[PDB]
């Protein structure tokens, strides 16, 4: 098979920016190659074929170049409707292949998560678990790491999180991460913490609370 | 002008088989290739086969050994995708989309089908369990646990509360069960006098639940 | 009704048409070696009703069951024993066919490539697929 690598995989840019997107195939591909944009939860759009045919109906700022072995997409002056996954697909042979995607999303300043902790609900505990949360709310970048201590021994396998996309208002993300251990291992342990790693805190910051306190 | 039409979301036990189809709206389907292609949740695009109607001629991605069958009824302007001995890895929104030439299968797509979430899975249909997320400026939630299978939807308020919300996309736990943490930012002069109430529902169980979310 | 002209032919393309409107001939024609048995039906033609369409006429030189269409249009006729490798068809207006580059040939035509046989100034003649294979 063909493979086709993309990068970067993520960039943040602004509005009025140039953006390239650049895909490299293992092989030839001739010209052989689109581009194509997502939004989450909606079908792939075809913008490119054939390396650097625009496709009816897509914005002249979208123009793509390449043969062979390497390809890019230009978008000359970024507009809001641009931010979003794009895709470049080979045809040359079978199987038909894509890349990894490169999410094109919205630079702003950076802005340190405000971090919260909640014990397991009284409720929940009457079932036989118990789910710690920690939310890491508006931040900015989305690089941020979170780390999990039961009376002080770092934990590990027992905890997942996820991210939203970003905010609609202020370009920011959210994070949560969920720590679940039995009802018998909670009762057992007093001190629970989450220490959150992100480029806008001088130095890791940890909240914490004491069960039955 | 043309479009695609895909049936709706499919829940189906590992082992079975699902039947996709993708019908052309506004118009027929001509000899352009119709073809499909899944992602995985979070995940990229992948490349299963395609078919041209009329010549009947269909490729197949080799990586799923023979489970894929695509057929196309040229009278309904319809297309068919079944996949065979599903497994887990198979959860995916699979597209169909035509091709930009009649060039065979090996071309662009320019019309894309809306996707088909199709979700392969031992578990069961199963309700949330919603738990409180207990209280300058406070953060409260709900967590919605152990449901099966997405999707649920969360409001607060009745849809009067909005600024400040974060729905967290869920995440599918180790138990085959989906969790999603619903949260939410709020003065905390208000938590005396106000009463914030997450509202959810899994339509898949019939289940609505109204909690209230007080400060313990 | 028919139309003088075959589909135009593509250079590295083939045609096929996705079924056939009533008025549709197809000749009787034989494998080498095998003649058109006497008094026999020269062509085959594809007729209808208000309930289906079928091929009337049949050729002769191994399903029981030859299942009639809806009606407007014929599907392609089971093979008779012993017939020629290669069918020769007249089509009539309105008759569409769809184009197809071969394998190893692509097209710079964009969306469908398609012909239709129009009476037009008096004469029939097929539209012409604007498509090149390369």
């Amino acid at each position: 098979d063909i493979q086709m690598t993309q990068s970067p995989s993520t960039l943040s840019a602004s509005v009025g920016d140039r953006v390239t997107i650049t895909c490299r195939a293992s092989q030839s591909i001739s010209s052989w190659l689109a581009w194509y944009q997502q939004k989450p939860g909606k079908a792939p759009k075809l913008l490119i074929y054939k390396a650097s045919s625009l496709e009816s109906g897509v914005p002249s700022r979208f123009s793509g170049s390449g043969s062979g072995t390497e390809f890019t997409l230009t978008i000359s002056s970024l507009q809001p409707d641009d931010f979003a996954t794009y895709y470049c697909q080979q045809y040359n042979i079978y199987p038909i292949t894509f890349g990894g995607g490169t999410k094109v999303e919205i630079k702003r300043t950076v802005a340190a998560p405000s971090v919260f902790i909640f014990p397991p609900s009284d409720e929940q505990l009457k079932s036989g678990t118990a789910s710690v949360v920690c939310l890491l709310n508006n931040f900015y970048p989305r690089e941020a790491k979170v780390q999990w201590k039961v009376d002080n021994a770092l934990q590990s396998g027992n905890s997942q999180e996820s991210v939203t996309e970003q905010d609609s208002k202020d370009s920011t993300y959210s994070l949560s991460s969920t720590l679940t251990l039995s009802k018998a291992d909670y009762e057992k342990h007093k001190v629970y913490a989450c220490e959150v790693t992100h480029q806008g805190l001088s130095s890791p910051v940890t909240k914490s609370f004491n069960r039955g306190e | 002008q043309v479009q695609l039409v895909q049936s709706g979301a499919e829940v189906k036990k590992p082992g079975s088989s699902v039947k996709v189809s993708c019908k052309a709206s506004g118009g027929t389907f001509s000899s352009l290739a119709i073809s499909w292609v899944r992602q995985a949740p979070g995940q990229g695009l992948e490349w299963m086969g395609g078919i041209i109607p009329i010549f009947g001629t269909a490729n197949y991605a080799q990586k799923f050994q023979g489970r894929v069958t695509i057929t196309a009824d040229e009278s309904t302007s319809t297309a068919y995708m079944e996949l065979s001995s599903l497994r887990s890895e198979d959860t995916a929104v699979y597209y169909c989309a035509r091709g930009g030439s009649v060039s065979g299968t090996l071309v662009d797509f320019d019309i894309w089908g809306q996707g088909t979430m199709v979700t392969v899975s031992s578990a069961s249909t199963k309700g949330p369990s919603v738990f409180p997320l207990a209280p300058g400026t406070a953060a409260l939630g709900c967590l919605v646990k152990d449901y099966f299978p997405e999707p649920v939807t969360v409001s607060w308020n009745s849809g009067a509360l909005t600024s400040g919300v974060h729905t967290f996309p869920a995440v599918l736990q180790s138990s085959g069960l989906y969790s999603l943490s619903s949260v939410v930012t709020v003065p905390s002069s208000s938590l005396g006098t106000q009463t914030y109430i997450c509202n959810v529902n899994h339509k898949p169980s019939n289940t609505k639940v109204d909690k209230k979310v007080e400060p313990k | 009704e028919l139309c003088d002209d075959d589909p135009p032919e593509i250079p590295h393309a083939t045609f096929k048409a996705m079924a056939y409107k009533e008025g549709t001939m197809l000749n009787c024609e034989c494998k080498r070696g095998f003649r058109r048995i006497k008094s026999g039906s020269l062509y085959m033609l594809c007729t209808g009703n208000s309930s289906h369409s079928s091929w009337d006429n049949q050729c002769q030189c191994m399903q029981p069951v030859d299942q009639a269409s809806l009606p407007g249009h014929c599907r392609e006729p089971p093979p008779w024993e012993n017939e020629a490798t290669e069918r020769i068809y007249h089509f009539v207006v309105g008759q569409m066919v769809y184009y197809q580059c071969v394998q190893g040939y692509r097209a710079l035509h964009r969306g469908p490539a398609e012909s239709v046989c129009k009476m037009t100034h008096g004469k029939t003649r097929w539209t012409q697929p604007q498509l090149i294979c390369t």
